[PDB]
């Protein structure tokens, strides 16, 4: 079917790295057939590594080029 | 030269009615364990016979 | 299709979005221009030039930009 | 539905070792795991070359597809009876 | 106010579209469809903020246009 | 038949007239350069079949770094009939 | 209307394309697809700065390509239907 | 003439090249070592010949006779009783199309000859057991649970002989049904009394029992069936379909979506309505009007039969229909695959529980590892004559390390210790095969997690014996002689 | 193994019935158990054309109750099809005699 | 399950001030208040404050539709 098999990484802690050299890392629980995600404790990485924090946000599925996770599934 | 035949269902399941009386009503080839063909001859190639056989 | 057809087993030369060049032998191809390149070789360019060895190539189709033929079939 | 020959090889590749590089330049170096119909792979336990020279490991990663821009898929499978 | 009624209301007002590539035009807007092409009327077209010319009723195409904004 | 009624009514009805009037029309593609042209059937991916072309556009490439930029006066080459496929534009205007 | 149908009666006459990355193709025409998938036959090619080549046959996919340029050997009326 | 046995002189035609097997052999991972066991003519023998038809092309049937492909013994085939575990390898692909390796252990399920059953047992890493609807559970099949589920094998089960419900009882199918589910119920009561572990729950919604006809080449896993429904109507997610099949799930074809609850008194279950009709909808034509309407129920299966196909009789047309319809045994691929673990998986339990040196050695960390470069480790246990008599080859599991040809092997006999050193011989190993029922291949080397036949070094072995470097592993130690069901 | 087909002895009777020699199946779940059924509702509804895959056709038809039957008629009736044979070839009576008869029979005929 | 389209209905009904980060345009933020979503995810923003960072100033816009393609993030601030 369409839906990513994305179903193990849930509840277990991501890093991202998206379009444009930018970087977030996030406990992770959502997904829908075009992999938008919905992270959870969601930490900014700047350039500089001058960290903010941010609440939960929504991801635009094609911003994505890979997807790790920081503590095992 | 009659050598091939080939016949519909409701053809043969008149036939096999028909020929009724003749036939015996075994289902499967159980019946037969030592009262085949392979047993007579255990029997003829020892000297010993099966008790309804021939001899 | 059969303009692709008839290109099959021979050893064809891509060239990538970036510039890049590669040439394989060739068997698969695909609705989306997908393909598959085998016994293949990653190449670059006195103006200096280079040639680097790659093996089953799986190429996925937004990259490529055109293929050509030259060598008789590995028969 | 005609999903053809390469994606079916791509699913013969599971379980193996396989090198993958991605639009920005980081090549990755992985055991595959599972690979989908758009081609979203999962990875295993990853040596990844960075753009500029970097080494580093990783435990487990998710590659979405349209991000590939190549696969080596390893030579044993050109016997496969997909050809 | 969802997307669609909304496009409908700026219709034959002032608007104002920034393009990806940092051109921008002013617009008296005539029309949008399904994929949300666009004309505009009596155009102007800025580029840093110059005025560079009055640019004749433009089309443009979708896939170019980042914000619209209406004028006051 | 459909796209009839959207051809007419929509924004493509710049394209539309200006078949019908044959005004020129001045696009703007993805590589700057521009085409001035009279359109002589398109259809709803922009895909356009133009004539009487004229190029416009500086010629200062990459290479010079500093030296190509002593080259600002322009082009103009004239392509008699030409095929133009439809995600290569930004905007188009009509010229009257 | 669906230009790209015009784009297969065009058959066996020839052309020059400019690609998106600035390449040109001088080329006789046989095949094309749905998708604008050129082939031609009897190919020169000429490179971004870069000197001519000459190839045999060369496949070109179909969203890399830009402006053809067709010939003045066209009377163009026939395509209306 | 002394050749009392079936081998085929020459290689047969696969579906795939021979190096790609071998190829396959170095993926750890990618290989199942199952063994089929089950209660006396409950059908595994015909089963597997279904597996050969399918995989080697040349080979067929004879229409009037059963093709008892791995009944290779004279004995064995006058007789019509299996009497000697013959191992098949074979490639033979999953739903997905990837490409599995298994190794199946056919196996006796006369009770007498259960020893065969057991040595075939100590090499696999999983159990499929073959259940003949009609009868259901029966003596040798309880025993058999039993002993697998002792030797901690993960088991999964196959009902067999479904045909039998449909042409001789001729039950109606909410009948069937019932006779399918108690089948399930008492295998699932006789798992629970004997296994500690409770998480082995077997139920076709889990995918863990196919359904299969083996005469007539149906196989088919809730899985597998929605794969052709699939494939048919086209967008449906198939898994999420396989979950709503079985049990007191009903239709309700006003909404078109399932409920737990019956929507009227005469709503026949997903189950009956969807799998178990369409099947004697089948069957019934094919036995029934093959005259006069089977040829249209044809064209709506998207079956088409030339005119020579259609004059055959009832038994081989069946036969043919079926095989058109279901095509290759995936369902029971998918089961094998995901169930069964692997052996580099399975390599800990069986560690574990065979040596008599346990986990905590320095080698039974290296062969947990299941490392093809670690260091040699084979286990045989069964001993096949050659086709003259002469000579015997062992066989066995590769559980570490590389067996190469003409290697010289230390070979530990089952009295050996560190304290007696008697029991132990050097052997040059021959020319080395991996087995197939019929022919043999012949290969330069096999890594580890594969079986192999051994030439030359079955002088020293009375049962079983420990094949082991001579010179590297001098604290290496047997594994435990197979404790026997009786 | 035993072939355990059960003859219909008057074809009024719909061909598949669970007829009253067959020992009447006394499972029905009493300790009922809870495997893993999806919930109502969760979000699954089939395409609109999709149907049992022979749903237009009878389950039975009369030819079907008879049909069945051939399958264990003995050598000659149990095909469609074969090859013709010549007068002499035929044993009629065949059948007979090589079965154990009932001893009840005189002395004379069982030598 | 937290599915997104669900979220971004939550962020409509609080009626917050978020702030959007542009596809490949890192210097640049848009930072509005919120309805809109047909299924593209094009947003429409009220406030819309464009954020030069280089330059620090805040130009002002009015109401604005942001074409869903040119999205990335959909971070939650204040107002
Ligand atoms: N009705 C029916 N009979 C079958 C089927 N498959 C096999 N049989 C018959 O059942 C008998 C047993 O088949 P085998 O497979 O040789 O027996 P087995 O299961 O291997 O058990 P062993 O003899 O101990 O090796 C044979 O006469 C087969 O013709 C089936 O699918 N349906």
């Amino acid at each position: 079917a369409h839906p990513p098999e994305l179903k193990k990484f849930m509840d277990k802690k991501l890093s991202l790295k998206l379009n444009g050299g930018r970087h977030v890392q996030g406990i992770l629980r959502g997904f829908d057939p075009f992999m938008n995600l919905v992270i959870d404790e969601c930490v900014e990485m700047a350039t500089s590594g001058q960290q903010n924090n941010i609440g939960m946000v929504v991801i635009r599925g094609n911003s994505i080029i890979m997807l790790e996770a920081l503590e095992r599934v | 030269t009659y050598q091939r035949w080939q016949f519909t269902l409701p053809m043969m399941s008149t036939l096999y009615r028909l020929a009724n009386q003749l036939l015996t009503d075994l289902v499967d080839d159980n019946y037969f364990y030592l009262f085949d063909l392979k047993a007579f001859f255990t029997s003829k190639a020892l000297n010993m016979a099966i008790p309804g056989g021939p001899k | 299709s059969s303009k692709m057809l008839q290109h099959i087993d021979y050893r064809m030369r891509c060239i990538l979005q970036d510039g890049r060049i590669f040439i394989g032998t060739f068997k698969a191809f695909d609705k989306h221009m997908n393909l598959i390149l085998c016994d293949c070789d990653e190449f670059r360019k006195a103006e200096r030039e280079e040639k680097r060895v790659l093996g089953l190539v799986l190429l996925r189709g937004e990259n490529l930009v055109s293929m050509t033929v030259e060598g008789p079939p590995p028969k | 539905m005609s999903i053809g020959v390469p994606i079916k090889v791509l699913h013969e590749a599971e379980g193996h070792i396989v090198t993958c590089e991605t639009n920005t330049g980081e090549v990755y170096r992985g055991k595959l795991i599972e690979a989908e119909d758009n081609m979203n792979c999962q990875m295993s336990n990853i040596t990844v070359t960075y753009r500029d020279g970097r080494v580093a490991q990783l435990e487990q990663v998710y590659i979405r597809g349209s991000k590939i821009r190549f696969l080596i898929l390893p030579d044993m499978l050109k016997n496969a009876p997909m050809l | 106010l969802n997307p669609k009624p909304f496009l409908n209301g700026l219709t034959g007002k002032p608007v104002m579209v920034k393009l990806k590539w940092g051109m921008e035009y002013k617009g008296y807007l005539v029309s949008v469809d399904g994929y949300m092409n666009m004309q505009l009327a009596n155009t102007e077209e800025y580029i840093d903020g110059a005025l560079s010319g009055h640019l004749g009723e433009v089309l443009i195409r979708c896939n170019n246009v980042l914000y619209i904004r209406g004028v006051e | 038949k459909r796209e009839e009624e959207e051809f007419n009514t929509g924004p493509l009805s710049v394209l539309t007239q200006s078949v019908k009037n044959n005004t020129q029309v001045l696009i703007n593609c993805r590589n700057n350069k521009k085409l001035l042209g009279r359109v002589k059937a398109f259809d709803r991916h922009c895909n356009m079949v133009l004539e009487n072309v004229k190029e416009m556009w500086t010629e200062v490439p990459k290479s010079g770094k500093g030296k190509k930029k002593s080259k600002p006066v322009n082009k103009d080459r004239y392509i008699s009939k030409m095929f133009l496929r439809g995600d290569s534009v930004i905007v188009v205007l009509r010229n009257p | 209307m669906k230009l790209v149908r015009f784009l297969m009666k065009l058959s066996h006459e020839t052309v020059t394309i400019e690609l998106k990355n600035g390449t040109q193709v001088h080329g006789t025409i046989t095949g094309v697809d749905v998708s604008m998938n050129t082939h031609l036959k009897a190919v020169k090619m000429t490179l971004k700065n870069r000197e001519p080549v000459q190839l045999e046959t060369l496949s070109i996919r179909g969203n890399n390509i830009r402006y053809f340029i067709l010939p003045d050997s066209l009377p163009l009326d026939t395509l209306l239907v | 003439t002394k050749k009392f046995t079936l081998m085929e002189q020459t290689l047969p035609v696969t579906v795939y090249e021979m190096d790609f097997l071998a190829d396959l052999m170095d993926n750890s991972e990618l290989i199942r070592n199952v063994t089929l066991c089950g209660h006396l003519h409950h059908g595994k023998t015909c089963f597997v010949d279904c597996l050969i038809e399918q995989t080697h092309p040349e080979i067929r049937k004879r229409y009037d006779q059963d093709l008892c492909y791995t009944d290779i013994l004279f004995t064995e085939q006058e007789r019509g009783v299996g009497i000697k575990s013959t191992p098949v390898t074979v490639v033979l692909p999953d739903t997905k199309g990837k490409s599995y390796l298994f190794n199946i252990m056919d196996t006796p399920g006369h009770v007498n000859f259960s020893d065969e059953v057991t040595a075939g047992l100590r090499i696999s890493d999983g159990v499929v057991l073959f259940i003949d609807a009609a009868e259901g559970v029966m003596l040798n099949t309880e025993r058999l649970i039993k002993h697998a589920v002792q030797e901690r094998l993960a088991v999964t089960v196959c009902i067999n002989k479904i045909d039998r419900l449909i042409l001789e009882l001729k039950l109606p199918p909410t009948d069937a049904y019932y006779k399918l589910r108690h089948i399930v119920d008492e295998v699932n009561g006789l798992i629970s009394m004997y296994s500690t572990d409770e998480n082995l729950i077997l139920s076709p919604l889990l995918g863990n029992v196919c359904f299969s006809s083996s005469q007539y080449s149906i196989c088919f896993t809730l899985g597998s069936f929605a794969k052709i429904y699939a494939d048919t109507f086209g967008d449906i997610n198939y898994q999420e379909f396989a979950k709503r099949l079985w049990g007191d799930i009903y239709f309700n074809p006003k909404t078109r979506k399932f409920t737990k609850k019956a929507p009227t008194s005469s709503s026949q279950r997903s189950f009956v309505e969807f799998i178990l009709e369409p099947l004697y909808k089948i069957l019934a034509q094919v036995v029934g009007d093959v005259d006069t309407s089977l040829p249209r129920t044809l064209d709506e299966l998207g079956i088409h039969l030339t005119k020579e196909e259609l004059k055959l009789n009832i038994r081989p047309l069946l036969r043919l229909v079926c095989k058109k319809f279901f095509g290759e045994f995936t369902g029971f691929v998918d089961m094998c695959v995901q169930h069964i673990p692997s052996p580099k998986v399975g390599a800990k339990p069986k560690i574990e529980h065979t040596y008599t040196g346990g986990v905590d050695s320095d080698l039974g960390e290296a062969m947990s590892d299941c490392d093809p470069d670690g260091p040699l480790m084979c286990h045989t246990t069964k001993m096949y004559s050659t086709d003259d008599g002469v000579q015997f080859h062992a066989f066995g599991r590769v559980l570490s390390g590389t067996i190469h040809a003409g290697q010289p092997v230390k070979v530990l006999g089952e009295n050996y210790t560190l304290e007696d050193e008697e029991d132990s011989q050097i052997c040059t190993v021959g020319r080395l095969w991996i087995s197939v029922a019929r022919y043999h291949i012949e290969v330069n080397r096999v890594p580890a997690g594969n079986w192999v036949l051994i030439e030359g070094v079955d002088q020293p072995i009375v049962k079983t014996a420990t094949i082991t470097e001579p010179r590297g592993n001098e604290e290496a130690q047997i594994f435990r002689p197979l404790k026997f069901n009786t | 193994p035993n072939v355990v087909f059960i003859k219909t002895e008057d074809p009024d009777l719909p061909a598949f019935y669970f007829d009253p020699l067959i020992n009447p199946i006394s499972h029905r779940h009493s300790v009922k158990s809870q495997e893993p059924l999806p919930d109502d509702d969760e979000e699954f509804e089939l395409p609109e054309f999709v149907e049992p895959f022979l749903k237009d056709t009878p389950l039975y038809t009369d030819n079907t109750a008879n049909g069945i039957a051939l399958l264990w008629a003995p050598r000659p009736f149990n095909l469609r099809s074969g090859r013709t044979r010549r007068a002499l070839d035929i044993p009629l009576v065949k059948n007979w005699y090589r079965e154990h008869c009932p001893a009840g029979q005189p002395v004379k005929v069982r030598v | 399950m937290v599915q997104p389209i669900n979220l971004i209905f939550r962020y409509l009904q609080n009626r917050s001030r978020i702030q959007v980060w542009l596809y490949e345009q890192v210097n640049m933020r848009i930072e509005g208040c919120i309805i809109g979503f047909d299924e593209y995810m094009n947003l429409v923003l009220d406030d819309a404050e464009e954020i030069h960072s280089k330059t620090k100033s805040r130009k002002q816009l009015g109401r604005i539709m942001l074409k869903g393609d040119n999205i990335t993030l959909l971070q939650s601030v204040s107002n």
